[PDB]
């Protein structure tokens, strides 16, 4: 899952989700969250997908 | 705080916890009337609660003062945690004794190598979950905005700075943030964020409190 | 690029097609030897191709000149896209011509509301996907950076700026990345990345050349 999504326009492109959610996060390596509950975390990983929403 | 130790009742006098049904950030109070905390803690209906230790237990030194105002950095960045800083006004002012005590602002920014106190009722552990009732408090050092910097690549403003340990197991933890990172007596960070809790190379993340000393006192003199 | 029209062959001649055994970025042509791209257009082995109109076809104007070396600015960020410039030095000078022209850099900044042409190979489709071959134009105006920051909030630093159409329909694309934005006859923007392409309230966002004007011309003094 990924809603907001913002790539690069090269070929392939380079691409981040960044969604800010609560959990953190199988599918994703690396992941910041703020220090709070619940935390507020994002995933700080690019690929060449997005994904869906 | 991982890796660190029971701070003793009231010792950090100027630590608050915030309130919302359950403990949810820190902050610190600064003057009578107002608590600095990060702008990501920013919640409606928030109670201030000085004068505590154990936060599950009244023991008798505590004062519940509810926010009557939160104000949010201008700037205040959602997506990079950049301007991560929040002030909130006391809807009465704090009585202040040895236990309920502000904590000065700085007059100058504080150097890579100054050993720090962080404080908070935060996670005990970076890898599952305890939550201690009493405070815990955190020796560590500033690191150099270098270290920081290569740490986490790309996501480390002017606004930030690291501090405590690259090997790991010392450092803040969820239930942290907007608490205290205090060096020299004066308050230099507020505990923002970072990628898990005292883990290799991945140190914590924190307000540069010193770039907000202007806006802190015209806002307040202001509201 | 979304929603342009075919440029006419040579039309832009300062225009190049960076090339790896396909088309993956476009850059603009400064003087005889230098070729401004995009950063994160970096990539090892890379021909430069001028005075391209089908990138398909051979069509007799084309010089296809290798990279003797590229150099990525110092403080570029992957994360962010902050200070998404590259210079790419050609192995041997471009003979200039009426079809091979270098670009001006600008003197000053260019202010927002200001028409610019934005070219590429890039994508004609803001869902699908279909390659022209042929270069692709765009006129398009330079957004306040209030509005660029409306649109991705806490995205946007000093470096970028937004331009195109917040209807959509009208954007660059894939493909497009590292080509000119050029305002008035100096380059005053790299294409560089969005939120898909030609959509509502998701402009183009472009490296912001002229913060670089002096790195790039001490960088080529020195190499």
């Amino acid at each position: 899952c990924c809603d907001f999504c913002p790539c690069t326009r090269s070929i392939p492109p380079q691409c981040q989700c960044t969604d800010v959610r609560e959990k953190c996060h199988s599918a994703c390596k690396s992941c910041l969250c703020t220090r709070s509950f619940p935390p507020q975390c994002r995933c700080y990983d690019i690929t060449d997908f997005c994904y869906p929403s | 705080i991982v890796g660190g130790y029971t701070c003793g009742a009231n010792t950090v006098p100027y630590q608050v916890s915030l309130n919302s049904g359950y403990h949810f950030c820190g902050g610190s109070l600064i003057n009578s009337q107002w608590v600095v905390s990060a702008a990501h803690c920013y919640k409606s209906g928030i109670q201030v609660r000085l004068g505590e230790d154990n936060i599950n237990v009244v023991e008798g030194n505590e004062q519940f003062i509810s926010a009557s105002k939160s104000i949010v950095h201008p700037s205040y960045n959602s997506n990079t945690l950049n301007n991560d800083i929040m002030l909130i006004k006391l809807k009465s002012a704090a009585s202040l004794n040895s236990r309920v005590a502000s904590i000065s602002l700085p007059t100058s920014c504080a150097s890579a190598g100054t050993q720090c106190l962080i404080s908070g009722w935060g996670n005990t552990k970076s890898s599952g979950t305890s939550y201690p009732d009493v405070l815990k408090c955190l020796k560590a050092p500033i690191l150099s905005d270098s270290s920081c910097k290569s740490a986490y690549p790309g996501q480390i403003t002017s606004n930030m700075f690291c501090a405590g340990y690259l090997e790991g197991g010392k450092d803040s933890c969820q239930g942290d943030s907007g608490g205290p990172v205090v060096c020299s007596g004066k308050l230099q960070g507020i505990v923002s964020w970072g990628s898990g809790c005292a883990q290799k190379n991945k140190p914590g993340v924190y307000t540069k409190v010193c770039n907000y000393v202007s806006w802190i006192k015209q806002t307040i003199a202001s509201n």
